[PDB]
């Protein structure tokens, strides 16, 4: 399960990737509305003139536009207010010559295969006020023709040049939320997509050698319509605060904790109290489970916005958290002390050779208690054990497992879910998810193990008695060999052992993290191993 | 009391039984009759109170123990009734022309009802259970109902358009309406005139007795339509005149009573627990 | 399930799982904001109660939990006040000269009261102990008392003779009575205009706050003489502005609500005892 | 003493007592007494300072040790209070209709506070804790507050238009302003007239007593309106002439100094420390 | 924790050295240069505050953590200059006309001064050791003093004129007055136009250091002729250009806060010993 922190900081570099287009951009209750909508629209032209006679265009290009009507509904007049507008043109241009007779359109705009039409659409119906947390949308609607129609050109002299032609076919593709902005208040509104195909109808230009031009341009593109119609459906899906099974909100413009917090403060409390109804062996179940993306993120019931970034913006604050930073840290560390026999003098080992994992560092260090030396030198290397854990350099099940079960359980349960609460949820959840945390190393029938509270304890395999504790050689074993999550740490195994007499082989599941040998346990009732599984998980405090 | 509510409670079947608790109950309780106007009327006197009170004195009432709560009628009663005694004696004079009224006014005071408040403006409403109602009372209330569908559009109706709803209750006094479960439904009310709450039964009342005077066994106190429970509390006498009916009354209130629970009373006079 | 009875609970004095959720509360329950209109008035901003549920969700109320209600002044609200959410706290002004009616209103609404009918014009009464007291509420509550003897005559006054009646309440919206216990009293009341009942004090009503914004404590909840309780529900705060009141009590709603507790007469468990 | 500051102190339950050492604290400290203009007025004498510290003398506080500073009120006193010297009593006029400001001069001396400056002109704001408050003084506040939502924008206040926002001071010399806990506030301050600062509440201020002379207890020192603590060092006494008052000061120094703790003297006499 | 109690510390010698604290130091803690007038009019530059804020940014210290503080003269800045911020820098001009006011000021920087009131309308002082002195401070302090034999009497002087006094300081903006200790003195001072405190030098402040730009080694922080310390808080350079000396400020930031300490009296541990 602790394969999801992993993927997590593994794909971490994607966030960057999200974030350039996004730049580059700018209990609750499912309720359904499947309307049957009638987008009518229109194009717009902007025909700017240049000086001289009147013989050049500055320029011929769209403009967004504006249209009202009403239409009928499952028997309700229902107004609507749309505004077209296009995307992604062609700049053809036309030069009769250098001197100011001659014909010459400096820049006129055809839509084409690669532009796309963008309608908003607004009605005063009940659908288009619930959509402020929408599930899912997606609308279908019937492709329309918009053909051009012909324009002729304002010149005193000579034949009149004509723009006829031109047609496009505008299908439906995409539909999401969009904004209009009123003089006072602000309308949520469905943006639609149309992408462009050119048809038959190609559009020339007389007195000119333009002929055989396939696209739509924005002189007459209405053609004398009205208006565009296309007849179609939308499918929405909106998301009604909801405390009781009898009530539904007609409207659902309600306001939540997020849109008033950005730093979650009391959800810490929520999180604090889920843990109360966490089961045990479920818990080392659902802890084995290799947690990836998908399976992390797939069962939470988000809005259409949050789904469509979830796992980037958990990402996004994963990779700022003190994980990442002493993973970074480590990795910079080992790099340096291989990149240059130069200064094993600044770095000082506790071990029979120098090691970035074995290394002495600031340590503000504790006269409030009476401290050991070789406390603080185990408790330093612990605190990187722990990326130990989190480098898959561990061999039973460790303590990152049990954080993400936690994380998992506690997510799905947890009512308050927000595009900004899952991030720096996750992330400080694993920053603060048990902090006091024991590894041992096995080696040669004898046991060492150290914590990052500053307990230390040798022992021996067959029989659990305390050992001299031997630094300098707990830290040659754990620079290299598999490191092992103290789940079942000494203190505990003692206990194990002088009230129920454990086995050989059991003594030996227990002491690498075996998560059979541990369940069986949890399953028997066994007051000590359920003690001990029932302080790791309140140590999940976040 | 509450620490313990779901704790076993373990009796023999040997266990003496204890001396009469009538006496003791009619020493520490209070009795309250409900009356049509009209009885007043016919009665034509200002002591009769007083004189009530004597006779059920001679039956073992206290004086001070019983008292008289005069209603105009069953419609305007229906509206917030009010009961207030530990036993609690209703007399409803029936008219064939509201049977429903009845049964209404009955289902109301003959059970416990759990009720919220409804904002049909701003929600729709279902009805998740047999046992939930949407009870409304003022001085007229009509309500109208749009059933709408899995899309939230009206089910024979005009969402928008009220005047496409459908009447199920018009100038009531007091209306239980039952509509078809796990539907939404949008709701148009007289609210000026009435308050519609969305109430659950949660049991008999134990504590009022309806006596019905004249007539046949119309009162229908069930939704369901294939029950008609006559329950202990729910009585019918024949009557010619009202001076017979309420010596009948005095003379039985042993029996009367002895359908009746005490420990039913609320601490409110009200005829249904409200939260809002 | 057993509701009619009193079961004894056992504990372990060592019992470990001490869990809590308050979070529970506020998903759960509603709470109510009782303010008098001069509040609303210097506040004077129409989108106020809109704010206040925004801060109150900030503290993990959901917005429709919270209620606000309006009384034009204390006096005004003593007539039978009705407080209905889960959790209520009263903004109570201080006002030197209408000490006794706080008190009385606080009397009212920080205690469980069980009334029952008097019927001054057919029976004398009696408190029968120091729980017993005479609530009486109305536009107007005007109350003269006239004790009698063991031969029924009045003590310093005439039962034909309103004129002597020792008057104890004026032109009263609330007043609780109290008279000399074991003694029987005529009583002159205006029923036009005031309804008087014999209510007895069961004990606090947990779910009540009454937060007093002015002057110092005075208020007497007990009719003893010799005790002044100041219950945890009986806050004080001093104030010059009424948007700084509604922010403390919003940024410290957790202790408000700390020091209340969940109706114990309202809930399933008091179910037959004597409401839900 | 600073590195053994997280250290144990181990003591034995059974170590002599050391002699009094309030003869030695009054020959090695320092006493200010600050009252209001009007006691100087009606004592109408220019030695009474003389006086006083002859009368201290004979309670042992040697020649030199007490000192007496006079503030003309309240409010102009509240203005960045300065305490002088290692135990300061401050004899405060009790007026009804300065109830809190006398509470917030009261909160402002009898705690430790550590503030910070606000530039209301550039950033939103916020308490982050109950023992955060904003605390503003000069020669008048006028704090007008507007809480934001994540989006910044304004709740029942637009942040441009300042005529919007929410009034919780005005010609305040001190206030200390409590808004709702994690919600970002733009804040309206007359800068020009007061000066803002961002406070926390250490803990109680050992070295500043009060005696409020006459009224009753009033004073709320913390900001929970669950909490009206009366702490050793809030003392209230009966007058009718200043003299009196003097002397009853004089006469129970000892006791007065007893409600207070020696080391809490700093320094600088200000009422904050200030982090800039 | 354990606050006001001194605890022995027992490290030990072999400990190792921890990592260097100077960037964690830089991104947590204020800076605060306080330079002359005449400084910002020689650069003449609108933004120069903005480009010496980017080149201490450029040296670790995060942006807006460097605050620039202005004075007109050594003699305006000597009226009680309050200096907050974590670590203090003050670019003090030379002046040959100024050295004891030089000094003045730095003594009164430099140093700790636990100050309490003076009435000298009231009480005779005396100093009691060498670490006491009379500081006065304000728009201009006079201090006339008359020293006093056993007999209260004036030693070259008489109590009642004033004109007989002995003159120590003339339209002093700031000045430290070390009289004879043990002999009490009568003090006239301009008390309507400058404040007197008495003072004992605890010792030295550690966050403020003084550098003083051109001239030679001329301050004397100690009233001790045989003493006159160079502390390694006192810089000196010598100067043409006020750019060279601000960014030879910004250039040696590390060497001028290593000559620096975070202020022992402000900071957690010294609670209940002055402060915080
Ligand atoms: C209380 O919490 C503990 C751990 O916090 C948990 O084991 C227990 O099941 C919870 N609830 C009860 C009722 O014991
Ligand atoms: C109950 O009734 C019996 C017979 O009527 C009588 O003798 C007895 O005293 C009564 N009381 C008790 C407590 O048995
Ligand atoms: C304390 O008081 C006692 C008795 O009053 C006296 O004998 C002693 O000298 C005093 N001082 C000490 C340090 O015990
Ligand atoms: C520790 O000291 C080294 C040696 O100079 C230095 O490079 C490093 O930045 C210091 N700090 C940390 C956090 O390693
Ligand atoms: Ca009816
Ligand atoms: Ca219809
Ligand atoms: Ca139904
Ligand atoms: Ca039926
Ligand atoms: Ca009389
Ligand atoms: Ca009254
Ligand atoms: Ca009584
Ligand atoms: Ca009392
Ligand atoms: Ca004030
Ligand atoms: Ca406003
Ligand atoms: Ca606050
Ligand atoms: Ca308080
Ligand atoms: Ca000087
Ligand atoms: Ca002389
Ligand atoms: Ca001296
Ligand atoms: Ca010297």
């Amino acid at each position: 399960a602790s394969l999801i922190y992993r993927q997590l900081l593994t794909n971490s570099y994607t966030v960057d990737l999200s974030d350039e287009i996004q730049e580059i951009g700018s209990l609750w209750k499912e309720m359904q509305y499947n309307r049957d909508i009638t987008i009518r629209f229109k194009f717009a032209s902007s025909i700017v003139k240049s000086g001289g006679l009147g013989y050049k265009w500055s320029e011929i290009s769209f403009k967004p536009a504006n249209y009202q009507y009403t239409y009928t509904r499952d028997g309700e007049e229902v107004t609507a207010h749309t505004t077209c507008s296009v995307n992604g043109m062609n700049d053809f241009n036309f030069n009769g010559g250098s001197l100011p007779t001659d014909f010459v359109i400096s820049r006129y705009e055809v839509i084409k295969e690669n532009s796309y039409v963008y309608v908003d659409y607004w009605d005063d119906s009940q659908a288009f006020r619930n959509m402020v947390y929408v599930r899912s949308l997606a609308a279908n609607l019937n492709s329309v023709i918009c053909t051009g129609g012909d324009y002729s050109f304002a010149l005193p002299v000579g034949q009149w040049p004509v723009m006829t032609g031109g047609a496009v076919s505008l299908h439906s593709a995409g539909v999401t939320l969009s904004t209009q902005f009123t003089d006072f208040v602000s309308l949520n509104s469905l943006r639609f997509r149309f992408r462009l195909t050119v048809e038959e109808p190609s559009f020339s230009i007389t007195r000119t050698r333009v002929s055989r031009l396939y696209g739509l341009p924005a002189a007459n593109p209405n053609n004398g319509k009205e208006y565009y119609e296309v007849a179609g459906r939308f499918s929405l899906i909106s998301l009604v605060p909801s405390n009781d099974d009898y009530q539904t909100p007609i409207t659902n413009s309600v306001t939540v904790r997020q849109d008033l917090e950005r730093q979650l403060g009391e959800l810490r409390e929520e999180f604090n109290a889920l843990s109360q109804e966490i089961a045990m062996s479920q818990l080392i179940d659902l802890a084995l489970l290799p947690l990836d993306m998908f399976s992390m993120f797939s069962g939470i019931k988000s809005t259409i916005d949050a789904a469509k970034s979830m796992a980037t913006s958990v990402m996004k604050k994963f990779k700022k958290s003190g994980l990442a930073n002493s993973v970074s840290t480590l990795t910079d560390s080992l790099s340096d002390a291989a990149s240059s026999i130069s200064r094993g003098a600044s770095i000082r080992s506790v071990g029979s050779s120098a090691s970035a994992w074995t290394d002495v560092s600031t340590q503000i260090t504790d006269v409030s208690s009476s401290v050991s030396s070789i406390s603080t030198q185990t408790s330093t290397i612990s605190r990187r054990l722990r990326l130990k854990e989190m480098a898959t350099q561990t061999e039973g099940m460790n303590f990152d497992d049990i954080s993400a079960a936690v994380l998992k359980t506690k997510i799905d349960r947890s009512t308050q879910i927000s595009p900004n609460t899952l991030p720096d949820i996750v992330t400080e959840a694993s920053e603060k998810f048990i902090p006091n945390r024991a590894y041992r190393v096995i080696n040669n029938d004898e046991v060492f193990e150290a914590g990052t509270d500053g307990r230390f304890f040798a022992y021996r395999v067959e029989t659990f008695d305390e050992i001299p504790f031997d630094v300098q050689k707990f830290a040659d074993l754990v620079t290299d060999s598999p490191v092992i999550s103290a789940i079942i740490d000494f203190k505990t195994l003692k206990n194990l052992n002088d009230n129920y007499g454990i086995s050989r082989q059991q003594a030996f599941n227990l002491l690498r993290s075996d998560p059979r040998v541990l369940r069986e346990f949890i399953n028997q009732d066994n007051p000590i191993i359920r003690n001990r599984i029932e302080q790791l998980i309140m140590q999940c405090r976040l | 009391q509450n620490y313990g509510i779901n704790l076993p409670i373990t009796g023999s079947m040997d266990t003496a039984y204890a001396n009469s608790t009538q006496e003791e109950t009619f020493l520490t309780s209070t009795l309250c009759l409900y009356y049509p106007t009209e009885a007043a009327t016919e009665i034509n006197d200002n002591s009769w109170k007083d004189t009530l009170s004597q006779l059920f004195l001679t039956k073992g009432w206290p004086t001070g123990s019983v008292y008289f709560k005069e209603y105009t009628d069953i419609a305007s009663f229906s509206v917030d009734p009010q009961l207030y005694c530990d036993y609690n004696v209703v007399l409803m004079k029936y008219d064939a022309t509201l049977q429903l009224d009845m049964s209404e006014l009955a289902d109301l005071i003959l059970n416990e009802w759990l009720c919220n408040p409804m904002d049909i403006t701003l929600y729709y409403y279902q009805q998740t259970d047999e046992a939930n109602k949407w009870i409304s009372m003022g001085s007229s209330c009509t309500i109208k109902v749009c059933p709408l569908n899995t899309q939230t559009l009206g089910i024979g109706c005009l969402t928008t358009d009220t005047a496409t709803f459908e009447e199920v209750a018009t100038a009531e006094k007091l209306v239980i309406t039952d509509v078809v479960d796990g539907v939404n439904h949008k709701l148009d009310v007289t609210t000026a005139t009435c308050t519609i709450r969305n109430c659950k039964k949660l049991g008999p009342r134990e504590n009022v007795a309806v006596i019905q005077v004249g007539g046949s066994d119309v009162l229908d106190i069930t939704a369901d339509p294939t029950t008609a429970p006559q329950t202990e509390r729910m009585m019918r006498i024949n009557w010619k005149k009202w001076w017979q009916v309420f010596y009948t009354v005095v003379d039985y209130v042993n029996q009367i009573i002895q359908a009746m629970s005490k420990r039913s009373r609320s601490l409110n006079s009200a005829a249904f627990y409200y939260r809002i």
